[PDB]
């Protein structure tokens, strides 16, 4: 009886805390190493926050397994966007409160190309003029938005969770055609930011020059994730063709 | 399949 809204308000995990120490000189390689683990961490939180989403625990685990590690990083660069919207109105990332990335160290090696990719989801956010809780619901159905070519185990009860989240966005334009156009075109242009995110990270995962570290639990995610992105087996769910 | 990603959902 509490809405749907105000459950995935209440299970939207507290940001995380990186402890990145810029008393030490900032490199490339350091700083991507430092988001990299920032990152293994609220992926984690993002776990909790899937296991508390209404409907979630109802797919088969092979699907509940599939749909966080193709859609880890859609979620992570969402959520950047959101913090990068709210806390500095999209002209710095904000990976953390503790954590802040200007130009200057955008001007760090390896570092423009991304941040700008990065940064593309934050300046939507402030195109569309995107609400807390248009963004909550968009949240939710980019973790339903990948899945494989094969489908998945559980088809029917997921047809019904993305059917819920639907209404839900709905709900939430309207507590606030056209909108839900948008909004859901800005869903269907996560695929395409997102992929270029993933290409880089799988470019630092494999370069053995570069050094960067990525946490255990990333580390074996990106690992299964590399062999099925290689095959092209991965379907994107599109609102528009 | 991820061992801990796997692991962490069957808890
Ligand atoms: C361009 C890529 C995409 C980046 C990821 C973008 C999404 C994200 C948001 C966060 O708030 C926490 C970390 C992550 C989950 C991430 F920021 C780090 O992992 C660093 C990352 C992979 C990247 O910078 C690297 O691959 C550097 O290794």
């Amino acid at each position: 009886f509490p809405t749907l809204i105000s459950l995935l308000e209440v299970i939207e995990p507290e940001v995380l805390y990186s402890g990145y120490d810029s008393t030490l000189p900032d490199t490339s390689t350091r700083l991507m190493s430092t988001l990299n683990r920032l990152g293994g961490r609220q992926v984690v939180s993002a776990v909790k926050w899937a296991k508390a989403l209404p409907g979630f625990r109802n797919l088969h685990l092979d699907d509940q397994m599939t749909l966080l590690q193709y859609s880890w990083m859609s979620l992570m660069a969402f959520s950047l966007g959101w913090r990068s919207y709210k806390q500095s109105n999209g002209n710095m990332l904000c990976f953390a409160p503790d954590l802040v990335i200007n130009e200057e160290r955008m001007q760090l090696p390896y570092m423009y190309d991304q941040c700008q990719q990065m940064l593309k989801i934050s300046s939507e956010f402030v195109r569309l003029q995107v609400s807390y809780d248009e963004y909550l619901c968009m949240k939710v159905l980019l973790l339903l938005s990948t899945v494989p070519k094969d489908g998945l185990k559980s088809q029917a009860v997921f047809d019904e969770i993305r059917m819920t989240y639907i209404k839900e966005l709905g709900k939430a334009i309207v507590k606030r055609w056209q909108r839900f156009y948008q909004l859901t075109k800005l869903l269907d242009s996560m695929h395409e930011m997102v992929g270029g995110l993933l290409q880089f990270c799988f470019y630092t995962f494999v370069n053995k020059s570069l050094s960067v570290e990525f946490p255990e639990m990333l580390a074996e995610i990106i690992s299964n994730q590399l062999p099925k992105f290689k095959a092209g087996s991965v379907k994107p769910l599109l609102f528009h063709q | 399949r991820p061992a801990i990603l796997y692991a962490l959902l069957s808890s």
